[PDB]
C-alpha cells in the first residue's frame, strides 16, 4: 500500500496567519504530469469535504484561502489567512493506486485571544429526583484556551471518580470552547449533603471561580 | 445538484450482517463509481471498496475481503453495502461517496453521503429521559438547557425552539456513562430579561428509539 504520513498531528495557528500541513507518501503518486493527492476537511457530525484534488486544484466552492502544493512523495496543504471557520481535522488521501489510503489526520486549532469562561451550576431537576438519581451540572461557556480544571466539592469535600466532562469542538465563529461537567450521585447520597459547588481554574481567571447552591434552599 | 442520501442509524447484534443504503440523485447513476469509507474514533478514515452500478463492477480493500459486499438497484438509484460477521470492531460511521474521472483515476471524492452510524451490540435500545437545566434565580446573561439521560445507542440530536434559536447554543458530545448508556446536555445563553417573556423549548430526537421530546425549560419559581 502507499502509506501516507501527515505532520504535525495537531497544529495551533494564530488567527489571520498561515497553517501548513504536510503529507508524505511512501511511494510517488505522480503520473503524466499530475500528482494523485487530495486533501479533505472534516468537522464533527459531518462527512469529509474535498478541498484540493490532484495536489493543487481547488475544488469548486472552496475558498481560495486553501491551496495545495507538492509532487512525487511530498505534499502540503496551506491555509492563509486562517479564519475561525477553519477549525477542523484535515486529511490527505492518494488516488494513484488502490487501496485508496488516507493520512492519519491533523487537527487544526485556531489560536485566539484568551477568554475566561462564564460558569453556571444547575441542581438536579425535581423530575429527575423522582427516579432515585441526581445529576448536578457545571457549565463553562465560551473560553480559550482549552485547558480548564473543574473540581466538585460536596459539603466542602472534594469529589473523585463520580463526574464526567464533555468539551465541544472549537467554535467555528468565535474560536472558543465550552465544557460541561456532570456529577452523578444516588438520590440517597444527594439528600445526605447540603452544599454543592463547582470550582473552575482557567488561564483567563485571576483566581478560581466557584459556583454553588444549597440543596433545597432554591 | 448531486446528492447522496444514506439510510438511518443501525443497532445490530454481533455475528450477524447489516445492509445499508446510499440513494443517489442529480446525475446518471450508472456512470460513476460509489466509494465506501469507514470512520471509527482513533482510526481516521479507512476506505472499504468501490462499486460501479453500470455493470456491477467491484473493487475492495484486502482488509474487507469476505467482509463487505457491494451491490446496487439501478431502478431506484440505490447503492448498498453489506457487512457480515459483525463485531464491535465494526461499530463506526460508514459513508458513501461519488468519484469522478480526472486524469486516469476516479478516487477524487467530491460528493458524500451524510453517514450511517452502526453500533454492534446485543444490548437493547433505550430512549432517553429529558430533564430541564433551569435558569438560575440568582444578571445580564442567563444559561439554561436540557439534560438528555440514559440512552442507547447513539445518536441524539437537539434543536431549540424548532430551529429558531441557534445563537449561543452548545450541544455537547455525548458521554458513555459507566452504566453503558449515553448522556448529553444542550445549553443556551440568553438575555436574563427574556426569561419572563420568551419561551424556551429543547427538541430532543433519539431516532433509534423513535423518542421525540419537546421540553419547555422555565425559570424555577422559588
Amino acid at each position: 500500500d502507499i502509506v501516507l504520513t501527515q505532520s504535525p498531528a495537531s497544529l495551533a495557528v494564530s488567527l489571520g496567519q498561515r497553517a501548513t500541513i504536510s503529507c508524505k507518501a511512501s511511494q510517488s503518486v505522480d503520473y503524466d504530469g499530475d500528482s494523485y493527492m487530495n486533501w479533505y476537511q472534516q468537522k464533527p457530525g459531518q462527512p469529509p469535504k474535498l478541498l484540493i484534488y490532484a495536489a493543487s486544484n481547488l475544488e469548486s466552492g472552496i475558498p481560495a484561502r486553501f491551496s495545495g502544493s507538492g509532487s512525487g512523495t511530498d505534499f502540503t496543504l496551506n491555509i492563509h489567512p486562517v479564519g475561525e471557520e477553519d477549525a477542523a481535522t484535515y486529511y490527505c488521501q492518494q488516488s494513484h493506486e488502490d487501496p485508496w489510503t488516507f493520512g492519519g489526520g491533523t487537527m487544526l486549532e485556531i489560536k485566539r485571544t484568551v477568554a475566561a469562561p462564564s460558569v453556571f451550576i444547575f441542581p438536579p431537576s425535581d423530575e429527575q429526583l423522582k427516579s432515585g438519581t441526581a445529576s448536578v451540572v457545571c457549565l463553562l461557556n465560551n473560553f480559550y484556551p482549552r485547558e480548564a480544571k473543574v473540581q466538585w466539592k460536596v459539603d466542602n469535600a472534594l469529589q473523585s471518580g463520580n463526574s464526567q466532562e464533555s468539551v465541544t469542538e472549537q467554535d467555528s465563529k468565535d474560536s472558543t470552547y465550552s465544557l460541561s461537567s456532570t456529577l452523578t450521585l444516588s438520590k440517597a447520597d444527594y439528600e445526605k449533603h447540603k452544599v454543592y459547588a463547582c470550582e473552575v481554574t482557567h488561564q483567563g481567571l485571576s483566581s478560581p471561580v466557584t459556583k454553588s447552591f444549597n440543596r433545597g434552599e432554591c | 445538484q448531486v446528492q447522496l442520501k444514506q439510510s438511518g442509524t443501525e443497532l445490530v447484534r454481533p455475528g450477524t450482517s447489516v445492509k445499508m443504503s446510499c440513494k443517489a440523485a442529480g446525475y446518471t447513476f450508472t456512470d460513476y463509481w460509489i466509494g465506501w469509507v469507514k470512520q471509527r474514533p482513533g482510526h481516521g478514515l479507512e476506505w472499504i471498496g468501490d462499486f460501479y452500478p453500470g455493470g456491477d463492477y467491484t473493487l475492495y480493500s484486502e482488509n474487507f475481503m469476505g467482509k463487505a459486499s457491494l451491490t446496487a438497484d439501478t431502478s431506484s438509484n440505490t447503492a448498498y453495502m453489506q457487512l457480515s460477521s459483525l463485531t464491535s470492531e465494526d461499530s463506526a460511521i460508514y459513508y458513501c461517496a461519488r468519484g469522478h474521472y480526472y486524469g486516469y483515476s476516479y478516487a477524487w471524492f467530491a460528493y458524500w453521503g451524510q453517514g450511517t452510524l452502526v453500533t454492534v451490540s446485543s444490548a437493547s435500545t433505550k430512549g432517553p429521559s429529558v430533564f430541564p437545566l433551569a435558569p438560575s434565580s440568582k444578571g445580564g446573561t442567563a444559561a439554561l438547557g436540557c439534560l438528555v439521560k440514559d440512552y442507547f445507542p447513539e445518536p441524539v440530536t437537539v434543536s431549540w425552539n424548532s430551529g429558531a434559536l441557534t445563537s449561543g447554543v452548545h450541544t455537547f458530545p455525548a458521554v458513555l456513562q459507566s452504566s453503558g448508556l449515553y448522556s448529553l446536555s444542550s445549553v443556551v445563553t440568553v438575555p436574563s430579561s427574556s426569561l419572563g417573556t420568551q419561551t424556551y423549548i429543547c427538541n430532543v430526537n433519539h431516532k433509534p428509539s423513535n423518542t421525540k421530546v419537546d421540553k419547555r425549560v422555565e425559570p424555577k419559581s422559588c
